[PDB]
């Protein structure tokens, strides 16, 4: 809803480049918090604006708008180091936020092929023993119906097999 | 150097399985010939010979047993595929299984698993609105009638599908006009009648060689020559050796082959997986043989007991009741005009020289017991649960391998844009366009429509039919107005409801206002632009 | 040195197993092939040889009754490990057991237990999604065929899991050209066929001498070497010995053996634990010997005398009829075509010199009591508990091991980050990321979000099914509804409650709009934003 009410002022300055940057900054900002879908975080980017001089806000905008996001969660999440962030100098200040952004990291997509790939392997019978047996029992069936032409064919493979 | 190969294959799968196939044969012919074996031809003693079975009625109502409990196959979206693609898939599936031929090839097969153990129908793929501008193939599935005495599988797979196979042959005992049309269809038809068709799946399998690097390991040495190619690659690398993934690649192939002369065909091009799919009964190896039972053999000896008494009491019966005399010739010497049945006498006139007569065969009054002692053989021996688990269970497997061919056939086959009709759940039908893509909206780039085109998992889902569910929710609701207070909303909403899952042509218009209804209260939402408008109005109210 | 230390081990165990074998054997012979023994057609009298079993329905009925026992297997995270890693352990166990190739394996093997005694069916893992890109796999369960002859646990191992096992051997045959096509897949080729999977499970075994300081006592000492590496520090320390805590470390090793000639393979590892887990019946220690049981054994008995007895009843039924009388050959000297059956004469003629006849075996009508009993008895004996308790808690025990060999391997592949499904309670499919290094927001550091890599120990609960435990809940809460005055919050609250947990696509919209309620008054957490809206949207009106 935030995003919408900001969208109605823009709408309204709109109908002011300072402004246009800031809110295409502040609309990459929201585009990170939906990636991130943190709701506590919707009142901590607003009571940081608050506690802090907009000017500086919108200096996180302009120089970051994404990461402006972490940061602003960051230092409402603890208001006091934002307090002590904002008790020493701007410029160094600059510095801590960008170095807390980047503790944050991004994309470590360094390696994920394989750990330690076992001897996964199958297992495979043709049940030769079991065609022995076959043939024994075609010999058997074959002596019943006469048949001497295979009944002595398979008695040669039976023999053959040892 | 093929065919002889072939032809040893197919020996040795032959003999691996001729026992079961002799057995087979004997239960088919039992059970669709004559109940009477020669065994008992040679080892009996009775004249008129009659055999009145009543194994039928036993399979009739199992096969109904079968019919009443539907089983449906599912698609599991894998690859991150959308869940769509696999709904489409599934309304192909069963728009294929609403056909008739699909009810034909699936009773028959059934039927031979109940008696045999094996029906195993086909696959087939063929060109439809037959016209020389489309290609569009649709896929659909043969029953083979005694396919025990037509399906060799392979000796060395080990599978309820059998799709551990790496080939398949398939006789074809055909007449002259038989093999004429039998090749005409396929190839030419110079005759050589035992043919078949060596089905065959070609693997390629390879070791891949897997690297990785300071930067993500992507696709290294994927043959022994790509080592040799790399020696120095795999030596500078960040890493050296992690894994060697041996990926595969299969292909099905089908011949055409003849017991006498050579193939009439090498190999050719059908899907990606066997066309033939098994249906077993409870099957397994005792020994490390491939056996599987059915209903025949158990029921068969039953009713064999029981047709040899029945056949004993007839001939028990097939007898003059009269009694036959003994006497000497010289004893009705003057009276051998009387001695004749053809006239009655007053009295029995003897000369000089108190007469035996020959006994009759008599009922043993006991044959009773063992009557029904077969009975009850043959009628609870079979059942008694509410189905045989084993026969449904291998047909859900059935009809899952089933899935996952026709998964590939399709795959192998739909690329060309092509509109389909979707048979949904509760038998909607719909007519749902496969592919083309039409310029999208939000980025203008192509954008295939559905695009099924992937790998999915295919898997069944047996238990409450969508009747059955359906006249449950009916029935449950219609409790709960039983035992629900009036008044209430929810009285109503259920009422609602009720008239929503009723019949069709009956109370179609009831339950339309009903949907109406529900979508202007709010708690059906609309899917049209009319049950919208019907919303916003009865909202402004 | 090797192989015949192995052939040894192997010979040992087989010497020690032989009579569980070879019965086993015989009960699977008698009940899969013929029910009838080479004793029984030794001593027998009969002609006919007719199989009238009932042994089928009992063991249908028996499998049924494990198949709607369902039973669960939990992981316990130990070592304070988060409960939610666990949760996706056994969504993982889940969505392996659904699978159709571990439910047939389930099935073969407790089919073949209640048969013989042992299904022990087998792991497997194998590469997924096949690319050389990734290494991903998955993990399977395929059963022993047959399991009591062709796997020969450690004779050595006292448990029902037999993790005392160190060793465990599998038996496949081979053909010549199945020798070398085998080899070829696998290893090199050495002419000749039995083969043996000997596997091993090997362990360290250490006391590490764990010493003390003043701070609190780390491990020191590992080795009897670093004793002698710390002769001065071991009196240079406070306290100089307290304890010998043995720790191990332990693996499995897969070999490939061969009865005659060498091994194939030396050394292989696959897991840490031996992939098989065997299931037993009636199992236990008979003067210091493994015996495991089935149902098969005194119903054996009984049904091989049902069958003689009805067989009886089948030969003195088997023949004519008709009496064969006895004479002279001068008594009907003359008159022989009188004799003969081929026609039926008024009267029959004699000459000087009333005759004997054959006698014809007869029903005793006492047979009726015994084919009842036994009957009685082979139905009675082996079911009927609503289940035979004996057997699904053996059941319950080797899921619990299979549950444990499942996380050990599990552990061992599943490193890589990798993205997996979960199949919750009810069957709810969702995918999720193994580890998901995404950082905290809040924190700011990586916190991998599962990492389900631990050490879990199985837990089952074997009772009321979910679809149990949901319609026992429904017919409670519709009880409580029948005995609830209206109008109270709490009778709309069981309602609600019920429609929620009523069946899917019949009844959506209520369970839908149950859930938007109980959310909008707050009886339930919202859980998606619309849920949240809701509540809000009812908050302040």
């Amino acid at each position: 809803k935030r995003q919408r009410e900001l969208e109605q002022q823009m709408e309204a300055v709109k109908r002011t480049q300072q402004s246009a940057q800031y809110v295409e900054a502040a609309r990459k900002h929201y585009d990170a918090a939906e990636k991130l879908n943190i709701p506590d975080y919707q009142e901590k980017e607003d009571a940081f604006m608050q506690l802090v001089p907009p000017a500086v806000g919108a200096d996180i905008m302009r120089l970051f708008p994404e990461k402006s996001a972490a940061l602003m969660y960051h230092l409402g999440a603890n208001p006091e180091k934002a307090r002590q962030l904002l008790a020493m100098d701007g410029q160094s200040a600059l510095i801590e936020l960008t170095r807390l952004s980047e503790r944050l990291t991004l994309k470590p997509r360094g390696k994920q092929i394989s750990s330690a790939p076992p001897a996964d392997q199958p297992i495979t019978g043709d049940v030769s023993a079991a065609n022995k047996d076959a043939i024994r029992k075609q010999m058997d069936a074959a002596a019943s119906k006469g048949d001497v032409e295979t009944y002595r064919k398979l008695k040669a493979k039976l023999k053959g097999i040892r | 150097n093929r065919l002889e190969s072939i032809l040893s294959r197919f020996d040795a799968d032959w003999t691996a399985s001729d026992e079961a196939r002799r057995e087979a044969k004997n239960d088919l012919f039992f059970s669709r010939v004559s109940q009477w074996d020669d065994w008992l031809s040679q080892y009996t003693t009775l004249q008129y010979r009659g055999q009145f079975d009543v194994v039928r009625p036993v399979v009739r109502k199992l096969v109904s047993e079968m019919r009443q409990n539907p089983i449906d196959v599912l698609y599991r979206p894998k690859d991150g595929a959308r869940p769509d693609a696999a709904d489409v898939l599934m309304g192909m599936y069963r728009t294929d299984m609403r056909h008739n031929t699909a009810k034909i090839a699936v009773n028959i097969a059934v039927r031979e698993q109940i008696e045999a153990g094996v029906g195993a129908w086909r696959l087939v793929t063929d060109y439809e609105d037959q016209s020389p501008t489309s290609n569009n193939q649709v896929i659909r599935r043969e029953p083979i009638h005694s396919a025990c005495s037509h399906v060799i599988w392979d000796s060395n797979s080990k599978l309820m599908d059998k799709s551990d196979a790496r080939h398949c042959t398939v006789i074809h005992s055909m007449s002259q006009n038989g093999w004429e049309d039998f090749a005409e269809k396929y190839d030419l038809d110079a005759d050589d009648i035992q043919i078949a068709e060596f089905y065959e799946v070609v693997e390629k399998k390879e070791t891949a060689f897997i690297y990785q690097d300071p930067v993500t390991g992507e696709p290294v040495s994927y043959f022994k020559r790509d080592i040799k190619d790399v020696i120095d690659d795999l030596a500078d690398s960040g890493f050296i050796k992690i894994a060697e993934r041996q990926i595969k690649r299969r292909r099905v192939y089908k011949s055409i082959i003849t017991c006498t002369a050579v193939l009439k065909d090498k190999q050719l091009i059908a899907g990606e997986h066997i066309p033939i799919v098994p249906v077993f009964g409870e099957w397994g190896f005792v020994e490390d043989k491939e056996v599987y039972e059915g209903v025949v053999r158990l029921t068969k000896d039953g009713q064999r007991l029981r047709n040899m008494i029945m056949s004993f009491n007839a001939d028990i019966v097939a007898r003059t009741p009269k009694k036959k005399p003994f006497f000497w010739p010289e004893q009705i010497a003057g009276f051998e005009h009387m001695y004749d049945g053809n006239d009655d006498y007053p009295y029995y006139l003897l000369n000089r020289t108190p007469l035996a007569y020959y006994e009759n065969p008599e009922v043993p009054q006991a044959n009773a017991y063992m009557l029904e002692a077969a009975t009850s053989a043959v009628k609870e021996v079979a059942t008694l649960d509410l189905e045989t688990y084993v026969f449904q269970d291998n047909l859900a497997t059935a009809m899952r391998r089933d899935g996952e061919i026709y998964q590939s056939i399709v795959n192998d086959i739909y690329d060309v844009p092509r509109n389909v009709t979707i048979t949904l759940e509760d038998g909607s039908e719909k007519d749902v366009q496969l592919m083309a893509e039409v310029v999208d909206l939000a980025t203008g780039e192509k954008q295939v429509l559905n695009d099924i085109r992937g790998r999915y998992e295919c898997y069944t889902d047996v238990g409450p039919s969508f009747q059955s569910m359906k006249q449950q929710n009916r029935a449950e609701i219609l409790e709960l107005l039983g035992k629900t207070p009036q008044g209430t909303p929810e009285y109503q909403l259920l009422l609602l409801q009720y008239f929503t899952l009723l019949d069709g042509k009956g109370v179609e218009m009831m339950r339309d206002y009903a949907n109406k209804q529900l979508i202007q209260m709010g708690v059906k939402k609309p899917e049209t632009p009319e049950e919208q408008q019907w919303l916003v109005e009865a909202q402004q109210a």
